């Protein structure tokens, strides 16, 4: 069991201890402060980006 | 009506790939029919989704090819690695 903020929805079918997980940025991070990735760009939590009419927000590793 | 040649009378029906159509007064009226979808993985790396969208990846890992969404339905993976 080793999550990495990129296999969250994968399933973990087949280092950071229990709890903290890798974020792809460096040391291990909690699930709440997990960052987001978009177009090979790493954005921290609470980041704001627009898509052609709208606005988004990196909340908990996902985009709102 | 016409459909790639044959002059169809106003009322003759036909079965298309996933729909069946009837010649109305100059225009066809089509009703959808069930038909499945296909996802293909050809060659070393050639992925065709269920909606076409052909593309090439050339990955090295296990990947989630297709998994049921509810909680458990199924999970199809694959090993695309350098050969």
């Amino acid at each position: 069991r080793a999550l990495s903020c990129q296999t969250l929805a994968a399933g973990y079918y087949h280092v950071c201890p229990d709890g903290l997980m890798d974020d792809g940025r460096g040391g291990c991070v909690v699930e709440k402060e997990c960052p987001c990735v978009h177009n090979n760009d790493l954005y921290s939590s609470g980041a704001k980006i627009k898509v052609d009419c709208n606005t988004c927000t990196c909340k908990r590793g996902r985009w709102v | 009506c016409r459909l790639h040649g044959h002059l169809y009378t106003p009322g003759q029906e036909i079965t298309n790939d996933c729909e069946q159509c009837v010649c109305n007064a100059g225009r066809w009226v089509c009703k959808d029919l069930p038909c499945p979808g296909t996802c293909a993985l050809e060659g070393g790396s050639h992925i065709t989704t269920f909606d076409g969208k052909t593309y090439t990846f050339h990955g090295d890992c296990y990947y989630v090819l297709a998994k049921g969404d509810h909680n458990d339905s199924y999970a199809l993976l694959g090993e695309l690695a350098p050969c």
